């Protein structure tokens, strides 16, 4: 679509007002580019907290994976976006997703330190037991990484 | 006007902080000692290339100061990746002017741009290079390289790697020194004196077919062309050149200094004057550049293909609807202007003699009028027909990321004041999606799966390799290892490679892999030895420059701790 | 003056003849074709440094005489070993003297020598290079490194060495260029391009700890934290500045030849005001030497003096200025590590600053005074040359002419200066200009016993040179910046030479091997600087004629007496006696 | 004179082929965006040498268009072979012709040949050519190397090959950076400090003996000198020197493009004069040519002829001069295996000095007289082109413009020479300036039965081409100086082609593979020199114009047949005919 394509460089880009009027005037909520990237996994990705907000009220899915498995979810607890982790969670958001590497949005937070957005995440119910592909759990990431306050958090 | 002195470099399959990281920090930190340097600025981007532009005060010594710069970077060549060595780094004074562009096409279209370009480099190129008066010369492609390109799927059939078929290649094509029979010093009385020949470089296909890469316990024997297609081709495919539509290629001539214009002109086309008889069936000399131009600009990620439609629609348009004007149509996909890519193309236009365009319609003011109307309604693509410059500069070592983060937040207070500036826009490219493949080193030391054998593996499969050197038709060119293009194009080819690890069995790559999406820039800039993104822009009607500029100061002057800035080009 | 040219190569862990039989002599072997030469003089030193100097005749274009020397040794370059390659050559016209000194202090004490030595390095030092007529810029400190600290008690633990250590460095620290996908030649019909990323350079000692050296057989995994420290730390620790007594680095500021001496100073201060707003907190930029106002103090150690003692002379020295002419001095910039001449654990200088020329009235006040008071003070210092001077004897090259060595070479240059002492009334301070031999640790590597227990050569040279001397693996990115990756053992366990036997070498049945099986070491004395002029192995000696009579006698003198002096020793005259 | 720039690399025991497409085309073909170039002609011959010659218009400023080229090599020298760059590529601004020849003999006959050619490279060329004016110095003779001259016998009876020669001398021949005890950074407080000095570069033959290639199963040591002859001997044995038939060496030295012929000569003396009271007993200095009072006699015999046919025509041009011209002719200087058109076993050169113009009276006693009467003495001398000249014709290039090969360009000569016989009244000795193709040796290693085998690839091209064609390894100090370190066989073992069967090879496995055992051999002909013009592969073919007629007829003449010849082959005049 060509609004899609259109609400999707806006989405990428924060332009707060472009996208209402893309919404207004009936753009594809859930269009995707070439790496299967909606308007939500951009904007969660890039950090636009209202940009997250609009797309959820006009029936964005919040659970759509790109052609590696990544949901916005996990692009949001990937790069410490605290506030949109907790927006996708209270739309609905799957807590265990998994990408096509068995990696969930937990795995990505404790890579990074993302000790905030780790807590909200076991708060609605992240299994801290998932491995991923090579058997590696979040507890497993703490050790390697030597991060001992995420270790003492998942004990 | 300045002079200046561009350093080139490239790493073949490198992305761009790749390059950046690895090369054009090292040569910018052994840029010291240079005299009269004004500013230095540089770019690395998606296809592996480096272009450091080093600018020195008016009235320096261009010659000097070439000499100075190549001085310091050859003894900073073995701090560079070998790659970049084998390359070439040249350091050419960027006296920009073109004397003529010449380009070579063949009527019959009976040769590829490949073709052509290899016919140019070996008979053309080094006695245009020796006319009366010529400087540089750059060449719209490449000689022929032997390109070996692999099918993973038999690569794996023999438990054979990409790593198998370059230590092959080193071993079986090479020029190796075996000595004299009765060679100095000598038992005393010895009649016979003859040199030793052994193994000779390759010349031809078939010959690079018959490598012989192992033989397996039963008699069979598996060769290279066995698990890969060999043909003659380019070095690099990165360009396409067409001229009114067919293939092409030719040469960029620029004059030396002190030399005459008129003159060399006339000692060019007499040189070419004489190659005629000795060219193959067919092919013609052009002038493709009473001119204009003509940009493509496609979003980012986009393909070699589509830039391709987009100009032959463009191509067509000039061909067709301004036939009575357009002489030529010159397309180059893959080569813009603020950056190189798949997405990217300009086309250069030549026209008629203005003794035969009457009328103020066909003057070129009109033509591109008309031309940049037309292509106003070409779906998902920017094309045009035909201030200050800004320098936002990484002062506290905060990273690309954050570097960009400050650019928006200029850039958008530049929009706050459309009362006095204007087209205010960063002049580099904006982050596009790339794909990330994390190695899991755990994994790969458990299998027994060296991290040489994945790198090489995987590089030089998607990326190419340049293996050593052959001799086609008694001349030295370059020998290209690459997959088919078949096995390289999307994430699940990724699973289709193999490497053997060291109890001898394949492993593959999804098995000590994973891969996400992520965002990254094709194109880093850095001005004076630290990150940088180019901002340019104009004031507003009935504003004076230095007007805009104060304002620009202003908003500069509120972005986050550790970012600063200057002025350069024509606003230094 | 005659325009002079040198070239600096640097080799990590070498001693001084390894240095020069392996640089300086390959080298000075391709100086040939350069025109206009007049003589070629090096250095090859035990902290791994060569500095060979081409003086040219008078009238000679700096520029071409640099390019020419510039391009002979471009040639020679792959005669070299890989590791001086790595570090980098240099080639540069220049003055001896510094046209200014750039001090950076840090008032908040947030910031160590350390670590302001790192920030003048990564942020000032490559646009102060770039700047007009700039030549020679000498950091004061040392750009930080990724240090790995190895312990060879942990490595033995998990049957490793520092070849596992330097092998797994550079394939987890690697930039790999991974190519595109639908990158060209593209099938047809493909709509999707995006570059691959796979390894980028580690950014932080975090990543360097997680290195994955090796897994063990129950699952455990080694990380490269598990058998070093992983710090950020200097390439080098030679050289420490001190501005009054407080913790300083900074950037010695040499004038190329031929350029403006002021216009250039402006623009370095315009580079610098460039720099001042995106400094971090506390720190400030001091000018303790801008070329009456200033002078300097050159203090220098014999040969086998650690920093320790020549920080208690610059000590004595800063002290000196601080207390007893506190009048006079504004400030004092004290650099130990890096004299006059050269570099060297027994060398120090200090650039003094006066207070302003109206502030100080009277003869007694002035530079000329002030420096004759100093030395007089400094002139009692036991096992000290510590003179101070602002901005006449004869300068003698003694030279092994028919390959006699080093050794014989020592005892003709000694019997040179015996005879010379016996003369009073003629030559006084008849002294040689370089250093004495010094104690080494001479140690064996038992070819047969290595080969018995099935232990590499290589493997056993890169343990104890990777160890006890360190060495540079590849490179990574601090902030945004290339920087060195160095492989060392923590200073604990390379101090002393019982803790050679502490350091294990695997075998090819995977037996740790220690040291111990297959060495053997003892005391000698081998020379820590080895001269040689135009060529050929040498000795500077200086000295001067006896009160009321001209140099010319005392020249002559001192050919006679080198007649008398064994077959094969040569001379010849340099510097102001040529 | 045109100013001409010359690159020259080496590559020891490689044919002209090899090194025409391993180092010469890569050179040339950067060499584009040089200012004022004229055109550019190179020689690669089974020396193991390339000669590339840049010529420029007049007034071209030598100083700025060697640094071109210079800067133009830089982008071929990492694509070079490792072999190549270890000899140390040179680029040289020179005349052709020697400015004089520095002779050295031993009057008391204690120095051999080959010792007095070691004194001249060790002590006196470098000197020489650091001094300012001189563009090139030859060495009539070679620099001394420690010669490994293997026995393949005894390399087989302990299951080695000159691979493991080589592993054996880069790990024991080591110059090792050991590092510190007491090295900064050091615990506080530490008080020793000294160098690690680890193993050195030997010295001596005894020192290469010992080396350590492996220990027998039961114990027992196989040494370096147990499996070769280890001796002092030059890098190569491809030139002689005689001086009036005594044993002597010297240095051919041309005048750099642009100085001074005076100064420079003055200065050459000067010093030598600093070199003379250091020279062993016996040996002297003689200058047997100083540019009348001089003339030279070129001496070139067909290719595939060996140094002892040189000798002989050698011997009979001294007889000449020694005999029948001793009233005139004071000294004979001569050379073999160098020569006037380069260097090469069947080329050799004369310098011939007369005695004083007094004692010469007479017109039939001057130097054109002289050098007359000599050619017409040398005329009827078999397969030899000898003729003696004091220091019309037409310089023509054949090219092979389409690929045509060698071998077509050879018949493209033949049949243009043919034709330019046939017609005596216009073309006089119209003959090519190079070499014929001769015998060579042909082998094919067959892949199948090497991978069947476990024999690698490198093994065979290391083992062949060490054997027969010698192999630079590393670095070794002969009395204080860096002398390179050659591997080879015993010339015993390399004469015939049967020697080749006898040469081993260890396979993975373990077990011993001769070389007859995986290779096949013939006899096929092949250039020992091939010439290049301009980048194409050229054939220079030189003659002069008929009694009477111009060289424009004569060039109008060549240009008519040479545009008779096959579609592909093109010309172009160069030198005296440009
Ligand atoms: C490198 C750039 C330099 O600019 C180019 C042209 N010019 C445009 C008009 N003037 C600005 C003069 C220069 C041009 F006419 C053609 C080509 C071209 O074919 C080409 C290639 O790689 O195939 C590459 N380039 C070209």
């Amino acid at each position: 679509s060509d609004l899609g394509k259109k609400l999707l460089e806006a989405a990428r880009a924060g332009r707060d007002d472009e996208v209402r009027i893309l919404m207004a005037n009936g753009a594809d909520v859930n269009a995707a580019d070439v790496v299967g990237w909606t308007p939500l996994h951009l904007a969660a990705y890039w950090g636009h907290l209202e940009i997250v907000e609009v797309l959820l009220k006009n029936g964005a899915d919040v659970n759509a994976y790109d052609t590696l498995g990544s949901t916005p979810l996990h692009l949001a607890a990937h790069f410490g976006h605290l506030e949109i982790v907790e927006v996708l969670l209270k739309n609905g958001a799957d807590v265990n997703a998994k990408d096509d590497n068995g990696i969930t949005p937990l795995h990505l937070a404790a890579n990074r330190g993302h000790l905030e957005i780790v807590e909200v995440l076991l708060k609605y119910g992240a299994d801290v037991n998932a491995q991923d592909k090579f058997g590696k759990t979040a507890f497993d990431i703490s050790i390697n990484n030597g991060n001992e306050d995420l270790a003492e958090i998942l004990q | 006007a300045p002079p200046a002195v561009t350093i080139s470099a490239s790493y073949p399959g490198a992305d761009a902080k790749t390059v950046q990281d690895t090369v054009t920090q090292v040569i910018e930190q052994n840029m010291n000692g240079i005299d009269n340097l004004m500013y230095m600025s540089s770019n690395s981007d998606s296809t592996g290339t480096v272009q450091i532009t080093l600018t020195f005060e008016s009235g320096t010594d261009a010659d000097i100061a070439q000499v100075q710069v190549q001085n310091k970077l050859q003894l900073a060549m073995p701090l560079l990746p070998q790659e970049v060595q084998q390359q070439g780094v040249s350091v050419e004074k960027s006296s920009s002017s073109f004397l003529m562009v010449v380009g070579v096409i063949n009527t019959d279209g009976t040769m590829t741009q490949e073709d052509i370009s290899d016919y140019v480099a070996a008979n053309m190129k080094d006695a245009i290079s020796r006319t009366s008066g010529v400087g540089d010369v750059q060449l719209f492609g490449s000689q022929y390289a032997m390109r070996i390109w692999m099918n993973p799927n038999e690569l794996n059939k023999f438990q054979l790697t990409p790593v198998d078929v370059i230590t092959a290649i080193k071993a079986q094509n090479a020029q190796v020194a075996a000595g004299q029979l009765g060679g100095t010093p000598p038992v005393k009385g010895q009649q016979l004196n003859a040199s030793i020949i052994a193994q000779t470089r390759l010349t031809s296909t078939e010959e690079f077919g018959k490598i012989l890469l192992k033989v397996n316990q039963d008699g069979s024997r598996v060769l290279l062309r066995d698990v890969a297609k060999i043909e003659l081709g380019g070095e690099n495919y990165d360009i396409i050149a067409e001229f009114n539509g067919q293939p092409a290629s030719g040469l960029g001539i620029k004059l030396a200094t002190g030399a005459n214009a008129l003159d060399t002109a006339a000692a060019i086309r007499a040189e070419l004057a004489k190659m005629e008889p000795f060219f193959p069936s067919g092919l013609k000399i052009v002038y493709p550049y009473g001119v204009f131009m003509t940009m493509v600009q496609l979003p980012a990620g986009a393909t070699q293909e589509r830039t391709q439609k987009v100009l032959n629609e463009v191509t067509h348009y000039y061909l067709t609807k301004e036939k009575n004007n357009v002489e030529s149509v010159f397309a180059v996909n893959g080569f813009g202007f603020a950056g190189r890519g798949q997405n990217t193309g300009i086309a250069f236009v030549s026209l008629k003699d203005w003794a035969d365009r009457p009328g103020e319609e066909n003057k070129v003011e009109a033509i591109t009028m008309r031309a940049t109307r037309a292509f106003s309604q070409i779906k998902d693509a920017m094309v045009f027909a035909f201030g200050f410059d800004f320098e936002l500069i990484d002062q506290a070592g905060l990273g690309h990321e954050k570097l960009t983060q400050a650019r928006n937040q200029l850039l958008a207070e530049a929009a706050k004041h459309p009362d006095m500036l204007t087209s205010v826009r960063p002049n580099g490219l904006e982050d596009t999606p790339q794909f990330k493949i994390d190695i899991d080193q755990e994994k790969a030391q458990a299998l027994g799966v060296s991290i040489n054998d994945i790198n090489t593996t995987l590089g030089a499969a998607w990326g190419g390799s340049y293996v050593n050197d052959f001799i086609d038709r008694g001349r030295v060119k370059k020998v290209y290892v690459m997959s088919e293009a078949k096995y390289r194009m999307l994430p699940d080819d990724i699973g289709d490679w193999y490497v053997r690890a060291a109890d001898g069995q394949m492993v593959p790559f999804s098995a000590f892999s994973s891969s996400r999406w992520e965002y990254g820039s094709p194109r880093l800039e850095r001005y004076n030895g630290l990150p940088s993104m180019e901002i340019l822009g104009q004031a507003a009607p009935g504003k004076s420059t230095g007007e805009a500029m104060e304002l620009m100061e202003q908003l500069a002057s509120k972005l986050p701790t550790g970012v600063g800035y200057d002025w350069t080009g024509m606003s230094y």
